[PDB]
């Protein structure tokens, strides 16, 4: 008997052209990230911003679609920590996409902050036990 | 055979011939000396006795023991003053002390409570305690060493050692304080104590039972684990890390490694014991979660 | 794994957003030893569950150690009482 | 019997609860087992399962799929398909001598670090694997390449497939 | 230059150089391009110097 090893279930051809457009946009997506690090090398990192403490060391796995303020305040009651909000809410809400699993609420944060992008920004006080959103001083 | 008695400890003034061994036997002290005169002994004891402490030599050796027999003797000190040594044995529930010692190769077989101190620069590459013994060695440059313990020493060596293998089958507890090696095996079968710090490139480590393995600060890039019946260890691997707990024993590590993998038998467990309050502290990744 | 599976399929009946999983054992060697354990008993239930398709949208892992017992009987192990997890959640609407 | 989960990484005793259930014959449950110990019934086991041997000369090589003995895009093993280690296991048992190679292949999809370092990974994983269930430390050496040595072509989805393997040579 | 700690016990450390020169250093005493040590920390990899800087593991 003649075989290859692996023979998985059946394929369709709507699931092939997905993975043939997804392809295309994942290496477009490779060079433009390489090249605008090339341009603009990063000097800072927000691990000063925010650090980490004891208990915030429980983990979490988070698949959320909404808005940064409630997950941020589930995130802050899970660590045991007071939530303190900054400037005004913008009228087009800020939007986050978060899909992760078993890591760290202080990596949780920092990747929350980094989505965030120019509209809001995470800080972390450990000796108050206080994590802060503000909001970015435009419109 | 003649006793020590009505005669106290008188000082004695003694030549000798070169000579490349001492072969120490009986319950005395040794002090030991290093210049560029004449080699000479020192024999501090009773005058009835000094006939009795022996001074020979034979092909290119010294023989310091028993003459006569032992009937009775109690306290005998020698002092001793040579330029070149090659092997030292040491016998029978004594005091050894030396310092400023220059050597290229030479060989320590201390038994039966030998109560020994070296205090400079000597590069060995063998080395035996039989048992029962403490030994405190500050300064070790060797570019090989293997030790095998068989009894219930307490040695702890300090300097640079190059090791290669260890066994043990006693009671022994053993620390050497900086090593620069390439591939270690470690062998613990009964009860061992072993105390290591220093950079390994490959580390393997076999532990039976009732065996405490802390190789915490010594940093390997690759290391094998295997953990027998209660017996603990602790590791610190940088690069590739392999571990096997078979039943009711423990591995430890205290650095997260570049690729983990562990395995699980009976009961035993691998945990990760950290401090979760260091301000650097790192998660995992893509290629390194596990889940135990 | 079958009673995993049967607490999968209690859990998919409800509707909810965060899930609870805390870990709580007894003392055996140390401190660091124990919240270790009951960190990677809670690690590995909520990654077979987060396995298993319950639709929830954040589940939060915590071990405890020995820090609170329900019984002061405390002579076993892990027979005990006092050494257990909990999984806590709210139903939605 | 047998535990499910790599039966505590001890040797089984498979002939002998054969042998005790085939009474109530001796030489028919004989019979059996040196059947179902032989080297050909090992191999025809490894073809029912989907892993590949090729032979070749002196030298020998197991093709195991990562899609299905691995979990996806994770180093971690998959404790389903448990039978398949079992009888890898039980082929390079009749080869105490040989020194083992084993190698880690991805498609083409990802960047060339993470396709290297997962490939890395998978190998540590299965060397390990290896290296746990009796074979010595000195036989053994693992290494991860990325898309460097296909032996499909990785424009199209079959042949991407085919691309993703863990490779074993052995002499 | 710069230095990175290569291992560390509890009194005294092991460090390494950018050139390849080892160097044992003590809790008082004096290395170039740093100052003076104040503290060696055993449970976390921190050489802290009287410049104020702090020596740790590579990356």
């Amino acid at each position: 008997k003649f075989k290859k090893p692996p023979i998985n279930n059946p394929s369709d051809d709507a699931t092939i052209k997905l993975a043939e457009a997804a392809v295309s946009v994942s290496d477009s997506m490779l060079e433009m990230a390489k090249v605008e690090k090339v341009i603009t090398p990063p000097s800072k990192d927000n691990t000063l911003t925010i650090p980490n403490a004891y208990n915030l060391q429980a983990r979490a796995s988070v698949d959320w679609s909404g808005p940064i303020e409630e997950l941020t305040a589930r995130i802050a009651k899970a660590a045991h920590f007071r939530f303190r909000v900054l400037g005004k809410s913008p009228s087009v809400p800020v939007l986050i996409s978060i899909s992760t699993k078993d890591e760290s609420l202080a990596e949780i944060l920092r990747d929350i902050d980094y989505q965030a992008g120019k509209k809001a920004s995470i800080h972390v006080y450990p000796n108050s036990q206080v994590v802060e959103l503000r909001y970015a001083k435009i419109y | 055979e003649v006793k020590k008695q009505g005669t106290s400890s008188t000082r004695q003034f003694r030549q000798v011939s070169s000579f490349n061994q001492i072969v120490v036997q009986g319950r005395l002290n040794v002090n030991l000396h290093t210049g560029y005169n004449k080699p000479e002994v020192m024999l501090r004891g009773d005058p009835r006795d000094l006939v009795q402490v022996r001074t020979i030599v034979k092909q290119n050796t010294l023989y310091v023991s028993l003459g006569q027999g032992y009937p009775d003797y109690g306290a005998v000190t020698v002092d001793i003053k040579t330029k070149f040594l090659n092997r030292f044995r040491y016998e029978g529930a004594g005091v050894v002390t030396g310092n400023n010692l220059r050597t290229s190769y030479l060989d320590l077989y201390l038994a039966n409570e030998g109560t020994t101190r070296l205090a400079g620069n000597i590069g060995l590459q063998k080395l035996e305690a039989v048992g029962n013994g403490v030994t405190q060695i500050n300064g070790v440059s060797s570019r090989n060493l293997q030790i095998v313990l068989k009894g219930d020493p307490k040695v702890l060596i300090s300097g640079f050692v190059n090791l290669r293998q260890l066994d043990m089958y006693g009671k022994g507890t053993l620390s050497l304080y900086w090593i620069k090696s390439d591939t270690l095996t470690i062998r613990a079968k009964k009860a061992a104590k072993i105390q290591l710090a220093g950079i390994v490139n490959r580390l393997d480590v076999e532990l039976w039972d009732f065996a405490q393995f802390k190789g915490k600060y010594l940093r390997a890039q690759r290391s094998f684990v295997k953990t027998h019946d209660k017996s603990v260890a602790e590791i610190s691997a940088v690069n590739h890390q392999s571990s096997l707990a078979t039943d009711a024993s423990d591995i430890y590590y205290y650095n997260l490694s570049k690729t983990r993998a562990d395995f699980m038998a009976f009961n035993g467990s691998v945990l990760d014991m950290r401090e979760w309050g260091q301000s650097d502290l790192k998660d995992f990744d893509r290629y390194n979660k596990q889940f135990p | 794994y079958s009673l995993l599976n049967e607490i999968a399929a209690f859990l998919k009946q409800f509707r909810k957003i965060a899930i609870t999983v805390t870990s709580y054992s007894s003392k055996y060697v140390s401190v660091k030893r124990e919240r270790a354990l009951t960190l990677a008993r809670s690690r590995v239930v909520s990654e077979y569950l987060w396995s298993q398709g319950v639709d929830s949208r954040i589940i939060f892992t915590q071990g405890l150690g020995s820090d609170k017992p329900i019984t002061s009987y405390t002579l076993g192990g892990d027979r005990s009482p006092n050494a257990r997890v909990e999984i806590t959640f709210r139903r939605a609407v | 019997c047998f535990h499910p989960p790599y039966n505590n990484f001890q040797p089984d005793r498979r002939a002998v609860k054969r042998v005790g259930v085939d009474t109530g014959g001796g030489t028919v449950g004989l019979v059996a087992s040196i059947y179902r110990d032989s080297k050909r019934k090992i191999i025809r086991d490894l073809q029912k399962q989907d892993i590949q041997y090729v032979e070749y000369g002196d030298t020998r090589t197991l093709i195991i799929p990562t899609d299905k003995y691995f979990m996806f895009s994770s180093p971690r093993l998959n404790e389903i398909c448990y039978p398949g280690l079992n009888n890898v296991i039980r082929l390079l048992n009749f080869y105490p001598q040989s020194t083992i190679y084993v190698a880690g292949f991805t498609d083409n999809v990802g960047s060339r670090s993470h396709k290297r370092k997962l490939s890395q990974a998978q190998a540590e994983t299965m060397m390990t694997f290896l290296w746990a269930n009796g074979i010595a430390a000195k036989r053994l050496k693992a290494e991860g390449y990325g898309d460097k040595n296909a032996i499909s072509d990785n424009a199209i989805i079959h042949g991407s497939a085919q691309n993703r393997r863990i490779e074993i040579q052995w002499f | 230059i710069i230095y990175y700690i290569q291992a560390v016990i509890p009194g005294r450390a092991w460090l390494i150089g950018s050139n390849g020169s080892t160097l044992t250093v003590r809790e008082g005493s004096k290395i170039p391009g740093y100052g003076m040590v104040k503290l060696i920390d055993s449970l976390q990899g921190r050489i802290l110097t009287s410049s104020g800087q702090v020596i740790k593991f590579s990356q």
